[PDB]
């Protein structure tokens, strides 16, 4: 009973119906942090730490984070996965890649939504 | 002190004497024998291997090689020559190959051969402990140790999952003849087949079938094949074989002799005698002509083996003393 | 299932065991190969390929090995993640990472065993 | 303290433990040596440089019978070795009055480890020294790890206070006979010091280990 | 299941008030020799506190446990 | 039949009104680490209401049993 | 296409093309010799009688490739 969130449309909700591909790729959910979904992320923005063009990566829905914590953050129409880092008013999406600079969003104009912690990572 | 060691020492031997038999200590002179009784296998070749002129009585031996090889023929060249001593011979075959007028022409008294051709595995371990603990048989033959087929494999279907069935049986059925074979002075010989196993990813990839459990208990392993064939221009009337004492327990292993297998005419020991005699020295061949206390005996080897069999003692003397001085 | 039967060395190779540590509860399929069982990893060899320290890796039972895919070899009574490459009597464990010098296997010497073909990590 | 030795075929476990039983009675000692399969050629081992005459060889029948002579001889306080050929050859009594192919699964074992019991006490007491010789049998359903598994249970390698793991290499030749073969000896478990010490020497035929190229 | 099990009858499991469970999973080497091995004590029993609290340290021969690896 | 027997003699499995057998099946693991178990009580014997009503709930450790659980 | 025993007339052009998959994250050069052999008995193995039981017609096509050594 683990929802595969595989087609990540653009301007859906995280957890839409149709974002779900199932396919008996279902696992118990065991992760420490509980995660309630697996998000698979695409892009090398995270190779330094073991994200690849697959790489199934369990999310447990909550909004919190604290230091250098990763997490999944949405933009209102983009859904990626980048180390949170905070700066007072202004939140910095940091990645790990010599070309992947650390992404500059801020708060003031733009609160970044916090889909959910990023525990557990699945390369199958 | 030492006299006290020595006292419950022999309080001691006495009392596994009085309680279970004469079992305890062998008998010191008794057991002298100035060679291990051994059961000639019908060629010098095997019989200079081996060390003590034959395979050891009393202990199982395993003689494997790949297809066509020479395994039955020699089992039975070995079972002629315990014939001739005056043994009975028992031969259980499982792959129910067996030509008895081949046999005969071997050599074989086929007329006194007590021949088994169970229907199961477990039927054939048991005839051959029933006719080991019956002390007559002397010389028993299980041919295609790969071919005794668990009781459990055959009532059940094709496919199903038996694996490593077949090694407990093994195992097992050993663990229970070694024992009593050495107090009748039998003498078992298993025939396995190679049978290639999978990722050895660099060298030998042969593989004995029948389990690992054969290949400690056997006091000798052979590993016998057939190199090229004796052709008469067309025809072809034997093969050549190569036999290599792989493991053994009676004299240093890895012995490897060679000999001819004539077809119906069984084994060639005549060419193996004067093949031994001319390195040795006993016989005189001056690059290519065969001669003998200086008589050219005549011209080639089939010549050089009628010569010795239009007289039986030269052959003999010669084979006397080539075993003396090699043997012994 | 796949119950975790020990862990393997990403690096200099060390004793393995087959003692079940625990059982996971991903279904046996979960992995296109049908991995058996989880070797725990324990080491940076494969950090290049993301495969880091202490992250449950699936195998799957070969006996056969390709050149240029990561197995699990088993030298003597040690075992060890590699990418596998063979050219005749010589066997080379490739290490993705510099500080991993590659590893030179004479097949002739020294008899090489292999424990299968990895097919994914859980980094749980 | 109980020792037990173990190796594939033809690795050399029959003449390590003569040549332990020659230094035993080169320094004085009464050693015993209870063959199992029956196997054993006392020329050979007279010519290891073990004085036959002095030994004491028994050929059970049956396993338990074995384990017997060898819990009488250690009560007697008069042999300070004890050999035993082989484990797996030790046949339970009922294995052998019953048939062939019966499901007669873990008498062996449960033999094994009453005798071990039994054996253990005594030993300490009577300062002897009993050397059991195993065998290999692969272990199915292992995968991953070492197949190799010694039989006759697992209650032995409990109470063994040293077991090695003897295993044939190489072979010596000049230049076209064998005469010799390599041997690597590892001491894969130990009470008395570090474990893990693999010693390597050569085993001449005939001459038994061959200790002056190894002092070289 | 597990087909391990302990000996001496079952009815020292019961007053074991806890019952560990050490197991020598590694083996620690100086360059190419072994100088120490490494366990792994699983609590499998406890009337004490919650079970299975397993705990890894590394034990070096001669020395006793090492217990300033522990510690850091 | 069932090897598995009660000790203390068998006078207490007449007067006793009311028997009940306590296993504990499964362990409810939060995550890695396991914080409770599966219990699975049934009633072998009774007299004052049918037996064989085997229940099942989860113990906690440290809080107890898991009321809430089998209640939803 | 053959299980479902709905189409019956299945041509497979240029027998040669079917490079192994094995083979295609291979480097160039990489003497995978005999792979695709192996994989074509393989299949003739496995769809040699799935035809029979439907009327298919399984149509291969393959290339000419002169080999060396004996000219006879
Ligand atoms: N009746 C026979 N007539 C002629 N040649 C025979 C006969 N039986 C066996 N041979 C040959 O004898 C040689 C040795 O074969 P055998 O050892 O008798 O049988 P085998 O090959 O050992 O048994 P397998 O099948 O290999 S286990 C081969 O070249 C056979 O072709
Ligand atoms: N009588 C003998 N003459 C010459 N070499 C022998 C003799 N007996 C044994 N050997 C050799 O001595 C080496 C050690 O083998 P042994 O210890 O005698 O037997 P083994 O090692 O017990 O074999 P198993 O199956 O393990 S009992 C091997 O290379 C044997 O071939
Ligand atoms: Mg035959
Ligand atoms: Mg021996």
């Amino acid at each position: 009973g683990l929802p595969v969130i595989g087609r990540v449309a653009a301007g859906a909700p995280i957890l839409a119906e149709q974002n779900i591909e199932e396919s008996c790729r279902i696992n118990p959910a065991f992760f420490n942090p509980r995660a309630d979904y697996l998000l698979r992320v695409r892009g090398m923005a995270m190779k330094d730490i073991g994200i690849l063009d697959g790489d199934l990566l369990a999310v447990h829905v909550t909004r919190e984070a604290r230091n250098g914590q990763v997490v999944v953050a949405r933009i209102g129409e983009e859904v990626t996965v980048k180390r949170f880092k905070r700066e007072g008013s202004k939140v910095w999406l940091l990645a790990e890649n010599p070309e992947f600079a650390p992404i500059e969003v801020d708060l003031k104009e733009q609160e970044l939504i916090i889909e959910g912690l990023s525990v557990g990572v699945i390369r199958r | 002190g030492d006299e006290n060691k020595k006292r419950a020492l022999a309080a001691a031997l006495g009392q596994i004497e009085r309680q279970f038999g004469k079992g305890a200590v062998m008998r010191m002179g008794d057991h002298e024998r100035q060679a291990i009784p051994a059961i000639s296998t019908g060629s010098l070749g095997l019989d200079i291997a081996l060390g003590i002129g034959g395979l050891p009585k009393g202990r199982i031996v395993e003689i494997y090689g790949p297809e066509s090889s020479g395994k039955t023929t020699l089992t039975l060249s070995v079972i002629a020559e315990a014939q001739k001593q005056g043994a009975t011979c028992a031969f259980v075959d499982a792959e129910h190959a067996l030509d008895p007028d081949y046999a005969g022409k071997l050599g074989v008294n086929v007329d006194d051969l007590l021949v088994s051709q169970p229907d199961t595995g477990e039927q054939a371990l048991e005839i051959t402990d029933m006719l080991v603990r019956s002390n007559a048989v002397d010389v028993i033959i299980v041919d295609s140790v790969a071919a005794l087929v668990p009781k459990a494999e055959i009532e059940g279907e094709m496919g199903d999952a038996h694996v490593g069935l077949q090694a407990r049986l093994m195992s097992q059925a050993l663990r229970k003849i070694t024992g009593n074979i050495k107090n009748a002075n039998c003498l078992v010989i298993f025939i396995n087949q190679i049978r290639m196993k999978i990722g050895v990813m660099f060298g030998n990839p042969e593989t004995t079938t029948g389990g690992n459990a054969l290949k400690f208990y056997a006091s000798v392993r052979l590993d016998i094949r057939r190199t090229g064939a004796v052709k008469e221009g067309d025809e072809v009337v034997g093969s050549e074989t190569r036999v290599k004492v792989v493991k053994n327990k009676v004299s240093p292993p890895f012995r490897q002799a060679e000999f001819q297998i004539l077809y119906g005419k069984g084994i060639y020991r005549t060419g193996e005698i004067i093949d031994l005699g001319v390195q040795l020295g006993l016989v005189e061949k001056s690059g290519a002509w065969y001669s003998y206390q200086g008589s050219k005996i005549g011209q080639g080897k089939a010549n050089a083996a009628k010569y010795l069999e239009d007289n039986p003692e030269i052959g003999s003397v010669l084979e006397k003393t080539i075993r003396d001085q090699l043997l012994a």
